[PDB]
RNA sequence: CGGUGAUUGGCGCAGCCUGGUAGCGCACUUCGUUCGGGACGAAGGGGUCGGAGGUUCGAAUCCUCUAUCACCGACCA
RNA sequence: CCGCCG
RNA sequence: CCAGGGCUACACACGUGCUACAAUGGCGCAUACAAAGAGAAGCGACCUCGCGAGAGCAAGCGGACCUCAUAAAGUGCGUCGUAGUCCGGAUUGGAGUCUGCAACUCGACUCCAUGAAGUCGGAAUCGCUAGUAAUCGUGGAUCAGAAUGCCACGGUGAAUAC
RNA sequence: CGGCCGCAAGGUUAAAACUCAAAUGAAUUGACGGGGGCCCGCACAAGCGGUGGAGCAUGUGGUUUAAUUCGAUGCAACGCGAAGAACCUUACCUGGUCUUGACAUCCACGGAAGUUUUCAGAGAUGAGAAUGUGCCUUCGGGAACCGUGAGACAGGUGCUGC
RNA sequence: CCCGCAGAAGAAGCACCGGCUAACUCCGUGCCAGCAGCCGCGGUAAUACGGAGGGUGCAAGCGUUAAUCGGAAUUACUGGG
RNA sequence: AGCCAGGAUGUUGGCUUAGAAGCAGCCAUCAUUUAAAGAAAGCGUAAUAGCUCACUGGUCGAGUCGGCCUGCGCGGAAGA
């Protein structure tokens, strides 16, 4: 009857405990309040509010699970002792304690895999085949069918944007937009190199290959809301232009220099006869030069952050897909499945949910 | 430990540059028997 | 700054002056051919004409305004 | 006569 | 292990088939000529009922004898008059029969009504040289039921190979 | 590179770092050739009728699905495994149940096997209420079958046809 | 150097084990970790990786590295094309 | 107007049970004790404390407080 949820709430209550070190969170907490046993923490309020911010996190994480620790026993214990009575008011009161625990569980589910910097926004997959010829390209499209049969099965919407098909079979690249709610939160554990071992129908020898394919998940965000700065932050001078033709080049202050003191770049203009046009041209010229200092601010972050991803070693070989030997092994979390034709064409929640709990 | 990759100063993508790098080249194996299985001396003797 | 002449399918261009009906090649789709891909052949499909408003019964076309691009003139002290 | 590739 | 469901889903694409697009044809009446198989919780005459699928009754036969079982194209006679038409038999509505515990998903068949595309088929492409191709029906296996498939049988019967 | 020679083009002299574990020569057996000669099969040619367009029947890919079980996928997969999916088949799906088990062997205890129906449940199962109590005597027992417990183990249409 | 004293008493490692080249199996791992003088091993039944048992070699040493000649008739007078 | 007094309570007000006890904000903006005392106008606190002011008595002893319509004025007002 209702024992299938009683058995289900127990198994997903201790995986949260094991993948947070439930005994060792109270270990850190008992170190936290030990410093709060000292009275003189109030002399350093930059340190003081840091400790109390860590305290309520360590309190509310274990207090959701410590009330869950009694909660698994007594809600079962309300029904397993009054199955002797078989009372109908007992079924009314059991489900009231139940969905409260199911709310405490699911808000602690969505606590850790929430998580940070527009993680709930919509998404973009960008799958490539890489190297290997046809067989790498036939595997780039099996990943395309795999995620499109997964991400449609959990209530999201697939939108193929850019696509590069193979010469003979498969695809060279695909770039989908997969939109829903908490789309990027389910797909952020997919950025990696998916390794396929099987025997090609496209090879003439029927030999055994080991192909690789990327699947780069990145979330969406708005790019630029960028306008003119406050004019107090820019200094405008005028001067006589350097040139020849008459003393018209050497009588009027028709040049202009707009200097941007939060950066220090000097946009100038001598193009026109009139100062009001030179100032109008040099102002637009500097907003172009404030685009490029904000592009190079973004592009330097794009290089510096992924000189780290390049140097991780082994370039994230995540999830060996060894179809010929009929198994599949995730790498950073180690979850193994014997069903290959189920993980192909959907059913990726053994791999995703077990990797959202781990870091 | 680190990995000295091919593509000097990778800009954008941090995972689709290495996919062309010979760390992720296609490992294809040898048959036996199979179109390309001649021994001449095997592993032993 | 004015003045001149464009914006037509995924792309490159016709038709626009002369108001009623939008094509050409390439690319795409399906089929055929081949062991397979290209090439080749056979079928097709695709736009309401930069945005906005006028004139007329009716606007891709005719006026007017912008929006972008291209060319030209910006001279004498 | 045309007939490229694996 | 069990009950219901699915393998019968359907914007689609391909293969292999059957039915056609008619007049060397359709329909109606009459009438001639086969071979090969199968049959016992099976094949099921005659008779009676039902327009029919079938039912009731009740012989015979584990069979060269009893049943399935009237061969169909053919031929005689009449009509149709070259029209999407008396071609086509799709889809569908109603009423049913049988098997089976059960026929909604999802069976075959009969009756009445419905009357779709199709007027010989682009590039292409397949099979066959003789009782073959083509056409015409018959039987069997699997099987309670459920074939245009498969596997067998005989009817008519070519054209062409320089 | 340097020198010498040349109007020039360039000739002549002539390295090294580095890199590979071979490069090569003649000849043998095959295979291939838009090389040659000879020869055969519906291969072409000469014909006949198809397929490709239409509707349906069936199989497949894709898509859908809770599942649309799995295998076959150039020729040599696609009316193929299937000589027959309403239930069964059936391996799949959703839910309801079971653990020495649906099937096998051994041990210990019970019970002759079975036959008649009720009730609950979708059924599997969960109790009943009834009836029967034999073939060979060690007469702590047989054999046949059923129920129960304990562990060896059964079970697998799970994987690899590389 | 000799005599006497006690007590088997204080005293065995290092390399290798696919072929060359003497000496083989089990387990772990699965083109990974690693080996390597050359050819090459490792892709799930690895005598080649790593460990174990066994064996072979040398032995107060045993291996690696470097250098030299040898094999090399591979600068050949001996002794080549 | 000064000067002396009080300036109460459940009220840790839920709130995000990290805070707002009046003090960043949603409401509500009550009833109580009251002669009065905002379920708070500044200060002060991560939030509670602590210091005042509204409001309330004593004191004193006669005029006082904020707006309207206007007359003349001041600042704003730095050049070779």
């Amino acid at each position: 009857p209702v024992n299938n949820r009683i058995q289900d709430l127990t198994e997903r209550s201790d995986v949260l405990r094991g993948y947070l070190d439930y005994d060792a969170k109270k270990e850190r907490l008992e170190e936290v309040n030990a410093e709060l046993e000292q009275p003189d923490v109030w002399n350093e309020p930059e340190r003081a509010q840091a400790l109390g911010k860590e305290r309520s996190s360590l309190e509310a994480v274990v207090d959701t699970l410590d009330q869950m620790k009694q909660g698994l026993e007594d809600v079962s214990g309300l029904l397993e002792l009054a199955v002797e009575a078989d009372d109908e008011e007992t079924f009314n009161e059991a489900v009231a304690e139940l969905d409260a625990l199911e709310e405490k569980l699911a808000q602690l589910e969505f606590r850790r895999m929430f998580s940070g910097e527009y993680d709930s926004a919509d998404c973009y997959l960008d799958i490539q085949a890489g190297s290997g010829g046809t067989e790498a390209q036939d595997w780039a499209s099996m990943l395309e069918r795999m995620y499109l049969r997964w991400a449609e099965s959990r209530g999201f919407k697939t939108e193929i944007i850019e696509e590069s098909e193979g010469e003979v079979a498969g695809i060279k690249s695909v770039t989908i937009k997969i939109s829903g709610d908490y789309a990027y939160g389910w797909l952020r554990t997919e950025t990696g190199v998916h390794r396929l071992v099987r025997k090609s129908p496209f090879d003439s020898g029927g030999r055994r290959h080991t192909s690789f394919s990327s699947a780069f998940v990145y979330p969406e965000v708005d790019d630029d809301i960028d306008i003119e700065i406050n004019p107090a932050d820019l200094r405008i001078d005028v001067y006589r232009t350097s040139g020849a033709g008459a003393q018209h080049v050497n009588r009027t202050e028709s040049a202009v220099r707009i200097t941007h003191i939060p950066t220090g770049i000097v946009t100038q203009c001598q193009n026109d006869r009139s100062q009001h046009k030179n100032k109008d041209q040099a102002m637009k010229q500097m907003k172009a030069k404030l685009y490029e200092l904000e592009m190079q601010k973004k592009n330097a972050e794009k290089q510096a952050m992924e000189d780290n991803k390049s140097d991780i070693g082994w370039g994230s070989q995540i999830r060996s897909y060894v179809l010929d030997d009929s198994r599949i092994k995730d790498l950073r979390t180690g979850v193994e499945t014997r069903n290959t034709q189920a993980v192909l064409d959907g059913s990726l929640d053994q791999f995703i949910e077990a990797s959202l709990k781990a870091g | 430990s680190r990995y000295q990759h091919t593509k000097g100063q990778i800009k954008d993508n941090a995972i689709e540059a290495l996919l062309h790098d010979p760390l992720f080249r296609q490992r294809v194996e040898k048959n036996k028997k199979g179109k390309g299985s001649y021994m001449r001396k095997g592993k032993h003797g």
